[PDB]
Formats: structure tokens, C-alpha cells, sequence
RNA sequence: GACGGAGGGGUACCACCAGACGUGGAGUCUGCGGCUCAAUCUGACUCAACGCGCGCACCUCACCAGGCCCGGACGCGCGGAGGACCGACAGCCGGGCGCGCUUUCGCGAUCGCGCGGGUGGUGGUGCAUGGCCGCUCCCAGCCCGUGGCGCGAGCCGUCUGCUCCAUUGCGACAACGAGCGAGACCCCGGCCGCGGGCGCCGCGGGACGGCCCGCGGCAGCGGGAGGACGGCGGGGCGAUAGCAGGUCUGUGAUGCCCUCAGACGCCCUGGGCCGCACGCGCGCUACACUGGCGGGGCCAGCCGGCGCCCGCCAGGACGCGCGGAGCCCCCGCCGUGGCCGGGACCGCGGGCUGGAACGCCCCCGCGCACCAGGAAUGUCUUGUAGGCGCCCGCCCCCACCGCG
């Protein structure tokens, strides 16, 4: 059975290692090539000032969300083996699907 | 319409041998040459029929620089997606010239068609990047700011 | 080629704002144990918080039940399964180098009413000893007067601008409360030796 | 290819004339006293407008190839801006009831097929669009 | 003066005594706290009013049964030892428990 | 006072942190004060650049 | 140190030059002033106030006209079980809510009262403050340690030279070494690979004043070339010392302070911020034919849903996952006429959103000024000005707004 895997990482460097680990754990289970979802840019522009006094300077805050595409043809136990096998780094999105 | 897998998705089989591109002002064009009877079509529309009627001459400049012999055998299929009307005619010209260059690229004869075309018109071969700038706060444009009331 | 309604992104957002609510609860909860960095990773409805801290003993304690009661409190608040909320507290090296501990220590030292210059001068020493080349302490407010002023006591060279500033500085802001009024203390600690890389302009040429 | 080689506007005007003689469409009563679009405040002065529009809907469906898109998509193709406001001008879509009443009429005459969702040019209709283009070619 | 129900008073006390965890989001009269269920005299397990519960939250704070660490518009209460003994007496519960 | 208290129904969207009912900025589902967001957007991971 | 209608050097479209396209003059929009009202809530006023504090029917909301209610916690003294507290049928009053009254059914210590101490507040003071921004500050400035110099305050370094854009360098010197700011970094872009796939997106190189020629110790200067790219992009971060600049009305940031049970607490209803002789600031639409008209072609990007019928529309019913501008281009038409420009106001209707228009949308009307704008002024040099559309924020509805 083939299971869909999606990983969302805010920091590109933190997901960069995770994608390298994903190939080095599921190679026998034939993990899919890591297509990268186009960045989802969460953008908030807020006036920098607590008040509205002074020039209207704007504070731009952006969270870039990166996502990767993975599929593994393996047993029900085998995805769980890769889920334990992949490098665990904190604050990551883990997806198990059918 | 922006740099997707659209480049090869339009045609299945009918393999084209020479691939070329022409991209300016966000208008990107992918040109595929099967080297048949020499006819050129852009976006399913024959190159001799171009939507701007004055800008058919701009599109037919690569063809005007070299003799009929070069285009006698080069069958080009072009696909321009995105950008704008004028950025699409400008893109077409760049792609047609990349197609002639790709036919004679291995020989030192690539130099002859690059010199003649470029000398008559710059950007026939090259593509001037000139991308659009970003609006900044306090203005309606990158170089334009709102009128100042006092002083 | 897809339906653009992926809610994975929205879930990611609610874990970030959970840490952000936690970061503030832990600040009220553990000013005694020097709460500092917090991260959260939940794999499959597991939930694990790594609180890098100055001291984990007040957080944990006998039977690690103080930690457990805090874990229950958040399991109830975030409506997660009770006891499913799990936290591991780690002791941090170079207590002086992390300024969230140093600013916390200063604010509480200032309360005992010690000399304000002496307070900063003692904190300045423990950061330089911990290795920070740049140490900056600024206390501002109505200090020993009915008028505002800012008193910067600084030992060493600190970068103040640019991309290195974001990763090579430890600015921590705390708001002391006093009968006169709030006299906020700000401590910024700069480490060129951050081990994450080198200063962009530092040419070793050895 | 065939109709694509022909200038689409030239083909649209010539085919609309053919559709009227061929009895295709047969314009409804409401179309004489109606102005296409919420943006246009003036009715078309062409008097053959419901035929010129009907060449546009069926030939644009030929351009769909296999899309099977609906009436609102075609309405967007003929949309323009609403003026007459102190506020700046904004694009408003064409009136759907006119567009619905030609795509339904074309399917009713079997020139179009409702495969799923909207409509794509029927094989019987596919000959008609190519046929007229061949007449234009010579 | 609020006629706070004894059932709602005891169930909240047990929830705090057992979990040392009560989290009360700021709320007005409308709405019901999620996580507490009380027996009606009509024999029904229900959800208690946020207002009555709020006065229980304030009675335990004014007793000293809890420690307040309010953050981000959410109250945070941990049971205190002096309160731990007190809750047992009201709930008719034992020290060994 | 059961009828009087809170008879009127309306959205009362406020910042999660402050409770102010103005500038809620729920653009991405964040019920966040614009002034309060300025205070704590670093933990949410938003970066200035 | 600051000033000079002092001298010499630089330098910047928030300076000018050559220009551009505007404003000011008209109609409207929004803000500000005044005026007026029960209230028309307020901040604030040269740059650095004036569509600014991110969409006021209600809520917001702070203002006003009312109307409930306590949510005064705990302690202490005192009171309390057939009752501490309270809740309601009808009738009436009051828009109305056993609010309250006539009254008479319920109800259960949850607590009544006096004192200490709460409790809140968009009440005040930003001349008590923190934090945060604005501005000084298209500006390169700031500064130890040791040595020198003066009784010292203070100088020297930290420079009357030449170069940069730049305390950018180079060269010389009672300085000699540093440091921070500059720069560097970072974010994107255009280019070229290496891999990957549902998604064009992960990782790297590529440009450095190198090369050529002149000129200068030099720093560098000005041309050429070679190349996507050439010599401060298009951003972010922005030292030091400050300003009684602004914000206590963003908050469980806050002192002092004020109210606190007929509350300056909170809810509920109705109004106000949008009232208009008038002055001004930011805008939007104009003044037509380099146009309106409107029948087709047709291309977007931040990035993105549609189908089927019903309806002139506006919308709606019904199901499903889908899917893309204007300008311009051609062809008609009107023909220099306040006209076929302009759409401000007004009168019938038809929808929508909500609990409610007093909101918006549309259809038929209606046809105000306005025929290129005085003194003044405002921002700009490549994908730039301008023209032209679109998206989101705040949003129930709604953008002439902001950010894109």
C-alpha cells in the first residue's frame, strides 16, 4: 500500500536535514522523490508605531511555510518503522496518509 | 501561466528535436522545433497572423534578417504564457532567434547568425531583464511618494 | 492540479501560537527556575515541550510532580489528553551567556534594593566570564529621582546592526515594578564565538 | 489549425451570418431590448448582436477543446468596465442569462454536448466550426 | 448574591484537587466551561455556568487554595498544599486518598 | 437578570493576548491585536525580512 | 557646543537644473478646523498633525438620553434554619425586564449587616514612567586603552591634504593600537548549472573596478570591452548622544491619582461620531475625438475555485470541486455641439447582509458645476514618471483608503 507523506517546516534549514534523512531511512521502501510545494508566504504588514503618530512606517512580518512531497509503498508496520527511523528535529509537521 | 510544467505539457508525442526559449517582462515563451516545412506557429496562431497588426514586423525581424533558406526547413512551435501583449511579441522574437542559433550552434557558423541578428537589433538574441520594482509604504509606487501637505 | 484547502499549514500555525502562549505562562510560572528557551514537537498526538532552562529542579522537584501539575494545567488549558502533555526540562551551559536568565536575575536582584550600578556590574562580570565578548546592560526609568533617565553600563564590544546582530546577540527585556514606577532593565549579550558559524566580516587569515 | 488559422474575430463575424441563415440560435424576444453586461449601460446597435455573440460562444467552446467549462466563464470573456461612478472604474462580467440562452440553445440543437460540468464542442458541432473555417480558407 | 449550586461547587473542587489544573478563559455571562460535568437535582449530568464557576475560582484564590499565573487571557491555577487539605474536608474525602 | 445580561448577540473578536476588540487582524486565523502582535510575533515565527 | 544676511570644502529630485506628471480652480470622498446639538467621544497642529491611531447601523464605544444589575472577594465583629438569600402567575405602570408594584406561589445558607481590605475602569496626568515608534540622522558620525599637551574645563588620536557616496580609502603626522556605526551581512530578482518531483524548487556557483587604455605615489578617476547583470538594486537592520515628539484610549505593563453599588464596574435599549453658513489637508472623477460609444479578438502578476438552471439586473435555488484582467488590438459609430464629453444630485422600483439601514448593489429615469485651473506648490531619472486593471487588511454590508 502507498502512503502519502507531507512535511511542513517554517525554517528551511530545519526541513533541509529532514528531507536528507527521509531518503536515508526509506530507500528500501522506495520513498518518492522530494518535490517541494511552492512556499506559502504568510505576510502581515502592521504599522510599526503603537500609536499612529509620526511618519506612517510599516513593519512587514513574513512566515514562509515550506512543504515536501513523499510517497512510500510499504507495509502498515513499515511506515511506522520509517516514522521512528527519520531524524527527529523539534517543531516539525509529520503526515501519515493513504 | 508562470514557469510551471506547462513547458512540455501542451504537446504529447510529435517529438520536437530543438528546444529554445524567449522570456522578457514575466512573459515566458517555450519554442519547440520539429524541423519540418519551416512554418512557425505561436500559441496555436500562425506567426504570419499576430494579434497586434503593426507588431507583426517586430515578430518577423529574425525572419527578415536571414534569407528564406534558414526558415525553409525549420518548423517552430511556440507557446507564450503570462506577461502581456507587448511582452509576448518581444518574447516571440527572442525564441525564434534561439531556434536558429540551436540549429547551427555546434558549427562556428552559430557566430554568423548571432552577429547579423544582434547588429540589426539588440535583444533579438538577448533578453533585457528590466523587471518591475516594489511599491514602498508612503507612496503609490517605487519612485513615487504621496504629496506632502506642509513643507 | 489540486484543491488548495491544505489545513496542514493552519495546524502548524496553532502550534506556534501555543508555544507563544506557553512562553508567557512559563514566564509567570517559572521566574524562580529561570525559564528561558521553549520549543514544542508533537508527532502523533504525543506533545513534547523542550524547555531549555537555567535550573530544572523547581520545575520538576519531588516525584517530578511540580512538572506534572504544570503539565496537567496545560493539558486542561489546551484541552489535550491529561498527562499526554509531556515536558522535558534541560539545564543550559553558560548560564551567564544566556541573557534571559541574566535579565531575570537582575530584575529580582534589583528588588532587594541593591545598588543599581553594582547590580549591573555583577551581571556584566558573569556574562564576560561565561565568554560573551560584548555585554550591554541599560536600566531606564525614575531611578533615585522624580525624572526619567537611562543608565547604560557596558563591558566589551557589541555588534548593534545587521544579520549578525539577529543571530549573535542575546537581547532580553524585563519590566521591574517599583513603588516609584516601572524601571525596565534591558540586557544584550553578544557572542562572536556562537559556534553556528563565524562573523561575516571576521577574516581569520592564519 | 483550421479555425485557429482563421482570425477568430473574422471567423466570428462570418459564422454569425451563417448561423442566422442556417437557422441556428433563432434569437429570443428579450434580446432586442437588453444591454449585455452590468457594466454596459447601452444596448448593442449591431441588431445582429445575438448572432455575433453566438459565433463567439460556440467558437470559444471550440477553443475549450475538452474543457467542458460553463456559461459564467464565457460571460467573463465578453466583460468590460463599469463607468459612471465618482469611484474608479472596475471590470464587471457579462450578463449570464444571454450567455446561458445560447449554450443551452446550442446543446438543444445538438451542436454542443453536456459531458460534465459545463459544455464542450460536440463532434457534430466540431464539423460545423471546421466546415466554416474551410469556407473562409478559400 | 449568586446562588452557586453545591453540585457545581464540589465537582470543580474535585477537578482541582485531582488535577491541580483549572484553566478559566476570560468570559462573560454567556457560555459554559468545557471539562466540568455536574449532576442536576433533576438527575442530569450537565455543564456549569462560567459565572458561578468564576466565583468558585475567586473563592479558592481568596482562600489561597490556588496560585494565579494568568497569561494571554487564560487563567492558570495549580492546587496549593493548604488548599489540598481544605478540599478534602468539603468533599468528604480522606488524607490517604 | 438572566434576560438582561448579554441579550444582544454580536462578534466580540479580541486579541488572544490583550482582550482589546480593535485591530483583531484575523488574516490567517490569528486573533491577534496589531499592537499585541508587534509585541509577540517572534514566537509565531514571523520574520521581518 | 549652538548660531552667522562669515569664509572655504563637499553633498541630497523630502534641493535646484533640463524636464515630467500633478496639486491649487470644479464636482465628489475622507480627515481636520469652526459652528450646531441630549451627545455631536477623542488623541494631535511646520517638516516630524490633517484616509493618521487599518471599513463607526448594533457591538465596537470611550459620548449622550435612559434602564437593570453586582460579579464588594476574603478576614473580623454581628445576624441568621422555617428559613440568610432570593426567584417568579395574573393585573397594572413602565418601549420594555415580578425592573418594579397590587399581591401570593415557590426558594434554600450558596449567604444578610457593620468594619479592615478588595474589585474593575477606553476616567485623569506620556511634564511620574516602562516598552514601542517618530524625529534629530539620504548622515557619517561616535569613541576607549596607553602615551603626549595644558592649573584646568578640554585637546591629540578623532587630519584645513588628495579620493569615495561614505571617519570610503590613500598619503603624511604626538600619537600608537583598537572598537561601534558605515560597510559587511541578510531578503528578493535576472543568469548558469546539480538533483528532485503533484507544486518549479532545494542546493550551489556567477562580478571582483578583474580585462583593455589613458591619468594619477596612491586611494582611485574617466572611457572602452566581455558578459543575464558594471561600477550606492527594489528592500530589512539601522551607532552615539538626545527631544519633557507621540502613545497611561492595546494589554494581568505601570506609579501617583480618580471613581467604586442612583459606580467613572458591567450589561440592555434608543440615538451621536456620518450632524453643516463656511476655511483647509490626502484623495477620486472630470473637462472630450491621442475621446466617449461598444461589437468582437486577446495577455497578467501578489497569485488563484466552479457547474446547472431561474432572473434585465441585483441576486437566488440547486449540487460539485475547480479555474484568469484592464489598457491595448481591429471594425463600426458620434463629429468639435456643455454635444453622442462629465456624472454630481434627485424621483419610482428590484435585490442583498443582518435581529435590525440609517449600508451596499442594480434597472428605468435625472443631467450640477466642469471647455485645462491665480498666488503658490508636491513628488519623482528604467521598467522610472504616468496611464491601466487586480488582490488583501480592517469587513455583516460597503474603498474615491492603506499595504501590495
Amino acid at each position: 500500500q502507498k502512503y502519502t507523506i507531507i512535511v511542513v517546516g517554517k525554517d528551511l534549514k530545519l526541513v533541509e536535514r529532514y528531507v536528507k534523512s527521509i531518503v536515508k531511512e526509506g530507500r528500501a521502501f522506495g520513498i518518492s522523490g522530494p518535490c517541494r510545494a511552492p512556499v506559502r508566504r504568510l505576510t502581515i504588514t502592521t504599522r510599526k508605531s503603537p500609536c499612529g503618530e509620526g511618519t506612517n512606517t510599516w513593519h512587514r512580518f513574513e512566515l514562509r511555510m515550506y512543504k515536501r512531497t513523499f510517497w512510500v509503498t510499504c507495509g502498515g508496520n513499515d511506515i511506522s518503522t520509517i516514522l521512528s527511523k527519520t531524524v527527529v528535529i523539534p517543531g516539525i509537521q509529520v503526515t501519515v496518509e493513504v | 501561466d508562470l514557469l510551471e510544467r506547462n513547458d512540455i505539457e501542451v504537446r504529447e508525442r510529435d517529438k520536437y528535436t530543438v528546444h529554445t526559449l524567449g522570456k522578457k517582462k514575466n512573459s515566458v515563451a517555450v519554442a519547440f522545433v520539429k524541423a519540418g516545412k519551416g512554418d512557425i506557429l505561436v500559441n496555436n496562431v500562425p506567426l504570419a497572423l499576430v494579434r497586434p497588426e503593426i507588431l507583426r514586423t517586430k515578430v518577423s525581424e529574425p525572419i527578415m534578417i536571414l534569407g528564406e533558406s534558414l526558415f525553409k526547413g525549420l518548423d517552430m512551435n511556440i507557446k507564450v504564457a503570462g506577461g502581456g501583449h507587448v511582452s509576448q511579441i518581444y518574447a516571440v522574437r527572442q525564441a525564434i532567434s534561439r531556434g536558429v542559433l540551436a540549429s547551427v550552434k555546434d558549427e562556428a557558423a552559430r557566430s554568423e547568425l548571432r552577429a547579423k541578428l544582434v547588429s540589426y537589433d539588440r535583444q533579438l538574441v538577448v533578453s533585457d531583464p528590466r523587471r518591475c520594482e516594489a511599491k514602498k509604504f508612503g507612496g503609490r509606487g517605487a519612485r513615487a511618494r504621496r504629496q506632502k501637505s506642509y513643507r | 492540479r489540486r484543491d488548495e484547502e491544505n489545513v496542514y499549514y493552519s495546524k502548524y500555525l496553532n502550534d506556534c501560537i501555543m508555544e507563544a502562549e506557553l512562553h508567557e505562562f512559563f514566564s509567570r510560572e517559572l521566574v524562580d527556575a529561570g525559564y528561558a528557551s521553549c520549543s514544542l514537537c508533537r508527532t502523533i498526538d504525543s506533545i513534547c515541550v523542550i524547555i531549555q532552562c537555567a535550573e530544572p529542579e523547581v520545575v520538576m522537584g519531588d516525584n517530578h510532580y511540580r512538572l506534572h501539575k504544570i503539565e496537567y494545567l496545560l493539558a486542561g488549558r489546551f484541552m489535550c489528553d491529561p498527562k499526554n502533555f509531556n515536558i522535558w526540562v534541560d539545564k543550559i551551559i553558560k548560564r551567564g551567556l544566556s541573557a534571559e536568565i541574566m535579565v531575570d536575575n537582575l530584575r529580582a536582584k534589583l528588588e532587594e534594593a541593591m545598588p543599581i550600578r553594582r547590580a549591573a556590574y555583577s551581571i556584566i562580570r558573569t556574562a564576560m566570564r561565561a565568554g560573551a565578548a560584548g555585554c550591554e546592560v541599560i536600566v531606564a526609568g525614575k531611578l533615585r529621582a522624580q525624572r526619567a533617565r537611562a543608565n547604560k553600563f557596558k563591558e566589551g564590544c557589541l555588534i548593534s546592526t545587521g544579520h549578525p546582530k539577529r543571530i549573535f546577540l542575546a537581547e532580553a527585556t524585563r519590566h521591574i515594578k517599583m513603588r516609584q514606577g516601572v524601571i525596565g532593565v534591558k540586557v544584550r549579550i553578544y557572542n562572536p564565538n556562537i559556534r553556528g558559524a563565524v562573523m561575516p566580516d571576521k577574516i581569520e587569515i592564519g | 489549425s483550421s479555425v485557429t488559422r482563421v482570425p477568430a474575430d473574422v471567423f466570428i463575424n462570418s459564422f454569425a451570418a451563417h448561423l442566422k441563415n442556417r437557422g441556428i440560435i433563432k434569437c429570443p424576444a428579450f434580446t432586442d431590448y437588453v444591454k449585455t453586461g452590468v457594466s454596459r449601460q447601452y444596448a448593442p446597435r449591431d441588431a445582429d448582436w445575438f448572432y455575433i455573440k453566438a459565433a463567439s460562444v460556440i467558437r470559444h467552446f471550440y477553443i475549450s477543446g475538452s474543457h467542458s467549462i460553463g456559461v459564467a466563464g464565457l460571460a467573463r470573456k465578453y466583460s468590460s468596465l463599469q463607468k459612471g461612478k465618482t469611484t474608479p472604474h472596475h471590470t464587471k462580467r457579462a450578463s449570464c442569462k444571454v450567455i446561458r440562452s445560447i449554450v443551452s440553445q446550442f446543446l438543444g440543437q445538438k451542436l454542443l454536448i453536456a459531458g460534465e460540468r459545463g459544455r464542450h464542442i460536440s463532434p457534430n458541432g466540431r464539423k460545423m466550426v471546421e466546415d466554416f473555417a474551410e469556407g473562409l480558407q478559400k | 448574591m449568586v446562588h452557586i449550586p453545591k453540585a457545581v461547587y464540589k465537582a470543580v473542587y474535585a477537578h482541582l484537587y485531582e488535577n491541580a489544573s483549572l484553566a478559566l478563559k476570560e468570559y462573560w455571562r454567556v457560555g459554559n466551561v468545557p471539562g466540568i460535568t455536574y449532576v442536576d437535582e433533576n438527575g442530569k449530568l450537565c455543564n456549569p455556568t462560567y459565572l458561578h464557576v468564576n466565583c468558585i475560582m475567586q473563592s479558592l484564590e481568596s482562600r489561597g487554595v490556588v496560585k494565579d499565573t494568568f497569561a494571554w487571557r487564560h487563567h492558570y491555577y495549580l492546587l496549593t498544599e493548604k488548599g489540598e487539605q481544605f478540599i478534602r474536608k468539603e468533599l468528604d474525602l480522606t488524607d490517604d486518598v | 437578570r438572566e434576560t438582561e445580561f448579554c441579550t444582544h448577540i454580536a462578534h466580540k473578536r479580541e486579541c488572544r493576548i490583550c482582550g482589546n476588540y480593535n485591530s483583531v487582524y484575523r488574516k490567517y486565523g490569528l486573533f491577534i491585536c496589531r499592537r499585541c502582535f508587534k509585541e509577540n510575533a517572534g514566537k509565531i515565527g514571523f520574520v521581518k525580512l
